[PDB]
């Protein structure tokens, strides 16, 4: 299966640079030229740069001409990209974009951008990494509608975006509905992972959420118990 | 003076891959655009240079190798490939310098009950030189007992037919390949892009 | 060249067909015969996808629901039925120059009314114990996502001091879940006793109203 991991995204200051890399599997990487499409938070998508199968043509945006760089190592199936002399615009979602031609300026057997990555998120500011802070949401009376009740995790003060969370370590998928970050008026992010569950069950399966917050090396596991 | 690409591309009749075409150019101008923007083109690569670029650029000569393959095997007409077409019918050396063209060509070179007319070598003693063209139909001795000639038991026919009928899988289906080659000798070049 | 898709967001029953526009500043339509415009579906949660290429033609795995039409500066993709997995933001980009790309389409799943399952949660103990008291209140697959949430404080109407945070559409349920969250000082929590969190939605013959005390 053709698989592109994206990886280098980071919390960067102002001025700054960092090296986004990408490992392709699952296609002869020698094949294709090879993109980089960002988007911001909320906004559009916007082509970076494109390289052919063997660096021979290259092409940038007018936004980042001179800027970043970007190349290719065919034998270890991987795409990079130098980011340089950052600002807060180039704040994205980077995704490694695979092409259908070798050459990625020329219309000759052109089928589309085959496959692309999930990306690497880039944040540009001068605000520092914080950790986060996970407490429960408790069910409780106040918490149950008929059968169905509610529990969930207070994901608190955490700066970089990033930030995972699954319940049970996987095995508890129905019902979860993981928020969308919300910048708090200090800088910092929170959000809420809630889950729906018969209210039997309560006093009976034991309710965990694995919080992952990789920028600070911050893994929880917290039980949530009922009040 | 426009170079013949038309003659070759569009050529009526094509070449098995044993006995390959050749048309030698030189002395002409060409818009390589043609090319790399056809949208009947199924693979277009290029190698040590880049086609977009090929409108700027001046040679001494350039090679026009059109022949018939497979689908599955296109991906044999590359530097540095291993496989039966690589090896004993056409081979690219490590520093070639053109680019590779395929179409499908289902349409013209398969034919109810079969196309049996388009042949490729499948036994030979040795792997092949780079653009070596190799036509003999000598007896492949595949035993420890000389074959005089004469096809038989561990006496193999070198040449075998394509089976192309129209109902194959696209992998299976003919497909007509154009090999460009640019030579820059320490000569005049003569052929170019335009202005 | 310059992408513009007309709507920015279409609301289109299950069953019922949809329709997408795409204006470009230049002409798509090359020598060849071909109209270089595509067509990326971005889900939720997940990166864009290659749908149509070449304005006329599925990648691998795309319905037959999906089709494209279009020459030149004005282009459309259309859909027969139209799915719940259907949900994410359809994208325009042209291949004739360096990829441009048109402000994306939101597919929204007209589905039947849902009125919301209304829960609310006090702070953690723990949380108190560093300063800060949250105050969550959740509000869970309805539909539409018109809903209007305030807070009661020792019957208060409390304002400036909530955030809000929406769902994307679901890709089954076609519902939205809704997490209003109260932040607080834990001195300025314990002034109080009853915090109350009300909602109002059109499934909802009445306001619900989901309130406790502090003990
Ligand atoms: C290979 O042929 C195509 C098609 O040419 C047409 O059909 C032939 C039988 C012959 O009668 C031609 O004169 C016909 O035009 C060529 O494509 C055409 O090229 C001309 C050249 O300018 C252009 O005006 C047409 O629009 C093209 N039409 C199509 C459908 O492509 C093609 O150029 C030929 N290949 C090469 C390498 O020259």
């Amino acid at each position: 299966e053709v698989q592109l991991v994206e990886s280098g995204g980071a919390l960067v200051q102002p001025g700054r640079s960092l090296r986004l890399s990408c490992a392709a599997s699952g296609f002869t990487f020698d094949d294709y030229a090879m993109h980089w499409v960002r988007q911001a938070p909320g906004k559009g998508l916007e082509w970076v740069s494109g390289i052919d199968w063997n660096s021979g043509s290259i092409g940038y945006a007018d936004s980042v001409k001179g800027r970043f760089t970007i190349s290719r190592d065919n034998a270890k199936n991987s795409l990079y990209l130098q980011v340089n002399s950052l600002r807060a615009e180039d704040t994205a979602l980077y995704y490694c974009v695979k092409d259908s031609r070798a050459h990625y300026d020329i219309l000759a057997t052109y089928v589309g951008f085959d496959y692309w990555g999930q990306g690497t998120l880039v944040t540009v500011s001068s605000a520092s990494t914080k950790g986060p802070s996970v407490f429960p949401l408790a069910p409780s009376s106040k918490s149950t509608s008929g059968g169905t009740a509610a529990l969930g995790c207070l994901v608190k003060d955490y700066f970089p975006e990033p930030v995972t969370v699954s319940w049970n370590s996987g095995a508890l998928t129905s019902g979860v509905h993981t928020f969308p970050a919300v910048l708090q008026s200090s800088g910092l992010y929170s959000l809420s992972s809630v889950v729906t569950v018969p209210s039997s069950s309560l006093g009976t399966q034991t309710y965990i959420c694995n919080v992952n917050h990789k920028p600070s090396n911050t893994k929880v596991d917290k039980r949530v118990e009922p009040k | 003076n426009l170079c013949p690409f038309g003659e070759v591309f569009n050529a009526t009749r094509f070449a098995s891959v044993y006995a390959w075409n050749r048309k030698r150019i030189s002395n002409c101008v060409a818009d390589y655009s043609v090319l790399y923007n056809s949208a009947s083109f199924s693979t277009f690569k290029c190698y040590g240079v880049s086609p977009t670029k090929l409108n700027d650029l001046c040679f001494t000569n350039v090679y026009a190798d059109s022949f018939v393959i497979r689908g599955d095997e296109v991906r044999q007409i590359a530097p540095g490939q291993t496989g039966k077409i690589a090896d004993y019918n056409y081979k690219l050396p490590d520093d070639f310098t053109g680019c590779v063209i395929a179409w499908n060509s289902n349409n013209l070179d398969s034919k109810v009950g079969g196309n049996y007319n388009y042949l490729y070598r499948l036994f030979r003693k040795s792997n092949l030189k780079p653009f070596e063209r190799d036509i003999s139909t000598e007896i492949y001795q595949a035993g420890s007992t000389p074959c005089n000639g004469v096809e038989g038991f561990n006496c193999y026919f070198p040449l075998q037919s394509y089976g192309f009928q129209p109902t194959n899988g696209v992998g299976y289906q003919p497909y007509r390949v154009v090999v460009l080659s640019f030579e820059l000798l320490h000569a005049p070049a003569t052929v170019c892009g335009p202005d | 060249i310059v992408m513009t898709q007309f709507p920015l967001s279409l609301p289109v029953t299950p069953g019922e067909p949809a329709s997408i526009s795409c204006r470009s500043s230049q002409s798509l339509l090359h020598s060849n015969g071909n109209n270089y415009l595509d067509w990326y579906l971005q889900k939720p949660g997940q990166s864009p996808q290659l749908l149509i290429y070449l304005n006329s033609n599925r990648a691998s795995g795309v319905p037959d629901r999906f089709s494209g039409s279009g020459s030149g500066t004005d282009f459309t993709l259309k859909i027969s039925r139209v799915e719940a997995e259907d949900v994410g933001v359809y994208y325009c980009m042209q291949a004739l120059q360096t990829p441009t790309f048109g402000q994306g389409t939101r597919l929204e799943i007209k589905r039947t009314v849902a009125a919301p399952s209304v829960f609310i949660f006090p702070p953690s103990d723990e949380q108190l114990k560093s300063g800060t008291a949250s105050v969550v209140c959740l509000l869970n697959n309805f539909y539409p996502r018109e809903a209007k949430v305030q807070w009661k404080v020792d019957n208060a109407l409390q304002s400036g001091n909530s955030q809000e945070s929406v769902t994307e559409q679901d890709s089954k349920d076609s519902t939205y879940s809704l997490s209003s969250t109260l932040t607080l000082s834990k001195a300025d929590y314990e002034k109080h006793k009853v915090y109350a969190c009300e909602v109002t939605h059109q499934g909802l013959s009445s306001p619900v109203t989901k309130s406790f005390n502090r003990g």
